[PDB]
RNA sequence: GAGCCGGUAGCGGGCGUGGAUCCCUGGAUGUCCGAAUGGGGGAACCCGGCCGGCGGGAACGCCGGUCACCGCGCUUUUUGCGCGGGGGGAACCUGGGGAACUGAAACAUCUCAGUACCCAGAGGAGAGGAAAGAGAAAUCGACUCCCUGAGUAGCGGCGAGCGAAAGGGGACCAGCCUAAACCGUCCGGCUUGUCCGGGCGGGGUCGUGGGGCCCUCGGACACCGAAUCCCCAGCCUAGCCGAAGCUGUUGGGAAGCAGCGCCAGAGAGGGUGAAAGCCCCGUAGGCGAAAGGUGGGGGGAUAGGUGAGGGUACCCGAGUACCCCGUGGUUCGUGGAGCCAUGGGGGAAUCUGGGCGGACCACCGCCUAAGGCUAAGUACUCCGGGUGACCGAUAGCGCACCAGUACCGUGAGGGAAAGGUGAAAAGAACCCCGGGAGGGGAGUGAAAUAGAGCCUGAAACCGUGGGCUUACAAGCAGUCACGGCC
RNA sequence: UGAGCUGGGGCUAGGAGUGAAAAGCUAACCGAGCCCGGAGAUAGCUGGUUCUCCCCGAAAUGACUUUAGGGUCAGCCUCAG
RNA sequence: UGCGAAUGCCGGCAUGAGUAACGAUAAAGAGGGUGAGAAUCCCUCUCGCCGUAAGCCCAAGGGUUCCUACGCAAUGGUCGUCAGCGUAGGGUUAGGCGGGACCUAAGGUGAAGCCGAAAGGCGUAGCCGAAGGGCAGCCGGUUAAUAUUCCGGCCCUUCCC
RNA sequence: AAGCCUCUAAGCACAACCUGCGGGAACCCGUACCGCAAACCGACACAGGUGGGCGGGUGCAAGAGCACUCAGGCGCGCGGG
């Protein structure tokens, strides 16, 4: 079900793309649509509901989705690939160099 | 099972004009007999019924584009309750 | 989460009692969906969680008749 | 239901040959077929009725297995049944294993 | 292991590391119809009996439970009880029945064909199977299946055409239970008995014939051993780990180009704005089951199995063998016609008995009929998976799309069309004309003749504009010449 | 007012029904209903049979044929040695 | 694996053509209203046609077509502001009406029983089967839409105690 | 054929059935609308087809006939010349 090598916490950095360098939390998660959103690609959408609430507005800026392979996570370094390693416990992520997060 | 025979009121000019005689009109189970929603109704509502109606109500076709289908059919039971009661729960 | 308590509130609790509570909760099921009925006077979210806690109780009364 | 109780024997299906000609054997150029169509044999079936215990039993058997019914009557055990005490003289005496 | 309350956004609310959604296993609930099974009935509705419960509850109604038929077994025909059956399944299998067109360049025998199809039954397979077999070798050894033998031997209006077996090479491998003589026992019938019969137990199972009974030898710890039970490994039903790249550059977008690197038991493949071993998902290599299924593999039990000699002549499957009439099967279509099967008539024997080696007889041999079971090798593909010098929306399934649907038909039945914006909805706020529709600006986009009757957008077909041309000429409309005008 | 007409409920069918008889009717074509199947029946008949260039190039006769607008052999074309 | 022909197959678009036709010769006219738009919708008046009907009530069959609000892309043989059309909401009330917890008819089914290769075919009783038999409601009022159903008045049936 | 009345049988006759009064109990399905038709059968808002009841008045010998008319319903869904 949709394995996914990011979540809500993380610090991705977009590595390709218009955004490509940028580097922000991701807000959400999407599994569904295989993608996450972050701080990069924002768009402008036409706010029609000038009638309803949000009156006279025009516009918006919300943040566009991200195909989630555009995304790497980060920590004490760049983006790093994903190594999983077993405690006594469960498993967690830690980066190619050492741990990703408490 | 009792709050299960009895499944909402039924709200309408009609139904509400009831209200001025004993008369209580509800959306009932369709497969309830007047004698086991006399009793519902009298456990319900803690009143003395004395005469039940009820009739079927066939669903409306109503379709949403390309695919057409059918609302639930219903029964409806109009219920009299006696002289001087009163369901205080749908004089609202 | 606030329903495993519920569960094992339940379970040990006769049939007898059971049965109470189940027609307990039957009962404030009609409520809820007079109130919806009537619309804008109910929150949703109630008539499910009823629902599916009047199927809990009549789960485990099985359990203790079998 | 054209069937021994007794042997099981049912009609069967054989074709009924016309053939004309002198024989080969016989100095003829041989035997010639005009046609062959389907028929049945049935097993020459007859009724038997037999008293045992109290009762009238009535067999219908082939007139080959007959003296079957009387040796199945010969072996009488304690049966004060009803019209179906042949249940009990059927396949119960006949051959068993 | 962080998101979730399906497709499905939205309104209106909620849930999750105190582990939610989701996935696998087990359980619970499961209206009514349907074999449909209390009884009816025009399926999904209607009406009851009995016991118990609910309502004030006798009348009424509801809830739980129970009640069809048939077979077998017990049992006292009593009357019950227990067990089972019933119906469905793509194809595959066996059995009971069983065409015609067509072929014979007509047609009847023959063919098509034991096909199509109908019916019954079975199961993951089914059939078949342990010699009354083959058939010329003092031979082989159950059955099934493949190759071969072989288009041979034969069959055949000797036409059309049909078409074996032995043997050899392979796959698989297995052999058993009974009936009877004899013995014990319980029971029933009576014309009471070393009587007859039924029921159970022991006994016995064979073709260098076997067994029973009597005697002698020595008859055993053993030794073999399941197709049955038990345990376990393994497998299926969820999953998990899984190496190695950054920078610059053009570009809407890098995975392109360039510069230095790295992994490889992994350079299959699919994604990511374009063309990525090293970004994502995977791949090689490993790992994983509390629960249910399986378990043909290893182990262990149990059932079961195992002697020699001599005599006796007791038993060795009956309406059977055998013969004859009528037919079927076999390559055998009446043929010299056997063999196996059997509707009809007649009708034995128990080893010195019986069947067969293609009429018959002799001789020489083979085999032991009239009871039953038996894994595997084989057939199929509704279902899951993996592969393709397989299709790519007129193709491929009838259906890529809510299709056995719409629609047609009283019904059996027939049966379609219909895919694609963009990388991302960023799916065009606002303004103008309009009742809307639609369009014009603005705006988004790399692109808007990508604007949702959306990728590409051919042809017929319809238009608007322009050049040349045409109202005394006539024709398959073109062609060869000249000339004009653009 | 009759061998009358007509509603409703029933029964009879494919070599079969039903027919005051026409081979009428049996779901808008009945000298043998419809559907699915054998089935891609068979059709010595009819139609159709798709890119290019190069070389050669016929026959419409004879025999026999339930044969005569179909065939078998020969004759005539072509290719190889 | 190459299409121009198969009265070929599927599809698209042409010609005839602004042509035939717009479905009974009972028949129309005006004023006013609504509306972006009116011969076609609403209202008034005049005219005409049915009247053993072309009016009204049942049974079939049909199955929301019913009433109302908001609508006109399509359906309407023109037009529609209207509709039997789109969206939504509402509407069908029974001891006495009809049918069933009644009866039997043809026929159907079918314990007993009979027959048939299988499928199955018969068949006494019984059971099923109705627009026949049997059985207790008449007059008004009321809703946008139901009424012998709700209400009012008068009147009856069966069951239980 | 049942309802119904009568007759008696098993049984039971401090039951039972009958009459009268009183109290209580009385379930499932249908019910909208069209219905000689634009809503049913005819691919259509189709000049066809579709069973039972009511169907007023005047006149004409009578009548459900014919003419005109009540109630009620219609001028038939392209028009103008
Ligand atoms: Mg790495
Ligand atoms: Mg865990
Ligand atoms: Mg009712
Ligand atoms: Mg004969
Ligand atoms: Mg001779
Ligand atoms: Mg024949
Ligand atoms: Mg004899
Ligand atoms: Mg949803
Ligand atoms: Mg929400
Ligand atoms: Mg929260
Ligand atoms: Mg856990
Ligand atoms: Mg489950
Ligand atoms: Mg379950
Ligand atoms: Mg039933
Ligand atoms: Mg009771
Ligand atoms: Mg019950
Ligand atoms: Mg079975
Ligand atoms: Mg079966
Ligand atoms: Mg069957
Ligand atoms: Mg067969
Ligand atoms: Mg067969
Ligand atoms: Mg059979
Ligand atoms: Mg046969
Ligand atoms: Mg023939
Ligand atoms: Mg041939
Ligand atoms: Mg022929
Ligand atoms: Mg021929
Ligand atoms: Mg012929
Ligand atoms: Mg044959
Ligand atoms: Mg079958
Ligand atoms: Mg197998
Ligand atoms: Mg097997
Ligand atoms: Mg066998
Ligand atoms: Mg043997
Ligand atoms: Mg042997
Ligand atoms: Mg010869
Ligand atoms: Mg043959
Ligand atoms: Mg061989
Ligand atoms: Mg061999
Ligand atoms: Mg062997
Ligand atoms: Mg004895
Ligand atoms: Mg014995
Ligand atoms: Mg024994
Ligand atoms: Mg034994
Ligand atoms: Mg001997
Ligand atoms: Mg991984
Ligand atoms: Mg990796
Ligand atoms: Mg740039
Ligand atoms: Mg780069
Ligand atoms: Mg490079
Ligand atoms: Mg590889
Ligand atoms: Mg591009
Ligand atoms: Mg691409
Ligand atoms: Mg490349
Ligand atoms: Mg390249
Ligand atoms: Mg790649
Ligand atoms: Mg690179
Ligand atoms: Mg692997
Ligand atoms: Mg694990
Ligand atoms: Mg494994
Ligand atoms: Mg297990
Ligand atoms: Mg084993
Ligand atoms: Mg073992
Ligand atoms: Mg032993
Ligand atoms: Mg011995
Ligand atoms: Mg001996
Ligand atoms: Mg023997
Ligand atoms: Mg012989
Ligand atoms: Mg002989
Ligand atoms: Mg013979
Ligand atoms: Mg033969
Ligand atoms: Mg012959
Ligand atoms: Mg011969
Ligand atoms: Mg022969
Ligand atoms: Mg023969
Ligand atoms: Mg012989
Ligand atoms: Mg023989
Ligand atoms: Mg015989
Ligand atoms: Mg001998
Ligand atoms: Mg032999
Ligand atoms: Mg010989
Ligand atoms: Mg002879
Ligand atoms: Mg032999
Ligand atoms: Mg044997
Ligand atoms: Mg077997
Ligand atoms: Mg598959
Ligand atoms: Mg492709
Ligand atoms: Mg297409
Ligand atoms: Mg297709
Ligand atoms: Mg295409
Ligand atoms: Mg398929
Ligand atoms: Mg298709
Ligand atoms: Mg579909
Ligand atoms: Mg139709
Ligand atoms: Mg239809
Ligand atoms: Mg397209
Ligand atoms: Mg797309
Ligand atoms: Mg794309
Ligand atoms: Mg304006
Ligand atoms: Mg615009
Ligand atoms: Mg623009
Ligand atoms: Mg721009
Ligand atoms: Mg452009
Ligand atoms: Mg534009
Ligand atoms: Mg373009
Ligand atoms: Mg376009
Ligand atoms: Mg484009
Ligand atoms: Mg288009
Ligand atoms: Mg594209
Ligand atoms: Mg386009
Ligand atoms: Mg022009
Ligand atoms: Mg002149
Ligand atoms: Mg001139
Ligand atoms: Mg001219
Ligand atoms: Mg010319
Ligand atoms: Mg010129
Ligand atoms: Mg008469
Ligand atoms: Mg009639
Ligand atoms: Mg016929
Ligand atoms: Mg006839
Ligand atoms: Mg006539
Ligand atoms: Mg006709
Ligand atoms: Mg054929
Ligand atoms: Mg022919
Ligand atoms: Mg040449
Ligand atoms: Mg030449
Ligand atoms: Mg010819
Ligand atoms: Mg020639
Ligand atoms: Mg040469
Ligand atoms: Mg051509
Ligand atoms: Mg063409
Ligand atoms: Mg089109
Ligand atoms: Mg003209
Ligand atoms: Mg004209
Ligand atoms: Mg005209
Ligand atoms: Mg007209
Ligand atoms: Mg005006
Ligand atoms: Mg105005
Ligand atoms: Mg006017
Ligand atoms: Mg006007
Ligand atoms: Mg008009
Ligand atoms: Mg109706
Ligand atoms: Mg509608
Ligand atoms: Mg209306
Ligand atoms: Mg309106
Ligand atoms: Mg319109
Ligand atoms: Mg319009
Ligand atoms: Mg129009
Ligand atoms: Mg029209
Ligand atoms: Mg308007
Ligand atoms: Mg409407
Ligand atoms: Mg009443
Ligand atoms: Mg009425
Ligand atoms: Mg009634
Ligand atoms: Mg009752
Ligand atoms: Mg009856
Ligand atoms: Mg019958
Ligand atoms: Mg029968
Ligand atoms: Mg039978
Ligand atoms: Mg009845
Ligand atoms: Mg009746
Ligand atoms: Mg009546
Ligand atoms: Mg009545
Ligand atoms: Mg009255
Ligand atoms: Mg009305
Ligand atoms: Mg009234
Ligand atoms: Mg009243
Ligand atoms: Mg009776
Ligand atoms: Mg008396
Ligand atoms: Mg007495
Ligand atoms: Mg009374
Ligand atoms: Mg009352
Ligand atoms: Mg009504
Ligand atoms: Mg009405
Ligand atoms: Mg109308
Ligand atoms: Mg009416
Ligand atoms: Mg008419
Ligand atoms: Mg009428
Ligand atoms: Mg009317
Ligand atoms: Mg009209
Ligand atoms: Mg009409
Ligand atoms: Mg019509
Ligand atoms: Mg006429
Ligand atoms: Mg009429
Ligand atoms: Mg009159
Ligand atoms: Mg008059
Ligand atoms: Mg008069
Ligand atoms: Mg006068
Ligand atoms: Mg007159
Ligand atoms: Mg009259
Ligand atoms: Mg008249
Ligand atoms: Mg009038
Ligand atoms: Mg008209």
């Amino acid at each position: 079900r949709v394995k996914m090598h990011v979540k809500k916490g993380d610090t991705v950095l977009v590595a390709s793309g218009k955004y490509k360098g940028r580097v922000g939390k991701v807000k959400e998660v999407l599994p569904k649509k295989y993608a996450v959103i972050v701080e990069g690609v924002n768009i402008v959408k036409k706010a029609v509901r000038v009638s309803p609430k949000y009156p006279q507005g025009g516009f918006i800026e919300k943040e566009a989705p991200l195909h989630a392979s555009k995304v790497r996570p980060i920590c004490p370094a760049c983006g790093k690939p994903t190594r999983v390693r077993k405690k006594f416990l469960e498993n967690g992520k830690k980066i190619r160099v050492c741990a990703k997060c408490g | 099972t009792a709050y299960d025979v009895i499944l909402a009121p039924v709200l309408s000019e009609k139904a509400y004009a009831g209200f001025a005689e004993g008369k209580y009109t509800f959306w009932v189970h369709p497969k309830a007999t007047k004698t086991e929603i006399k009793n519902a109704v009298e456990t319900a509502f803690k009143v003395k019924v004395v005469k039940v109606n009820t009739l079927h109500v066939r669903g409306k076709k109503k379709r949403l584009g390309r695919y057409l289908g059918k609302r639930p059919d219903r029964k409806k039971a109009i219920v009299q309750v006696a002289p001087g009661q009163k369901i205080e729960a749908l004089e609202g | 989460s606030e329903v495993r308590k519920q569960l094992e509130e339940a379970r040990k609790l006769s049939p007898v009692e059971l049965e109470k509570l189940v027609r307990e909760k039957k009962r404030e099921l009609m409520e809820l969906r007079f109130q919806a009925s009537i619309g804008q006077l109910s929150q949703n979210h109630k008539i499910r969680d009823l629902k599916r806690q009047i199927a809990r109780l009549l789960t485990v009364l099985n359990e203790k008749r079998r | 239901s054209k069937v021994c109780e007794i042997s099981g024997k049912r009609p069967i299906v054989a074709n009924s040959i016309q053939r004309r000609g002198k024989a080969k054997r016989e100095g003829g150029v041989g035997k010639k077929t005009t046609g062959i169509s389907k028929r049945r044999q049935y097993p020459n079936l007859q009724k038997v009725r037999v008293r045992v215990a109290g009762q009238e039993i009535t067999f219908r058997v082939a007139a080959s297995h007959i003296p079957k019914v009387y040796e199945l009557v010969e072996r009488a055990k304690g049966l004060k049944l009803e019209g179906l005490s042949p249940k009990e003289i059927k396949k119960e005496l006949l051959k068993l294993l």
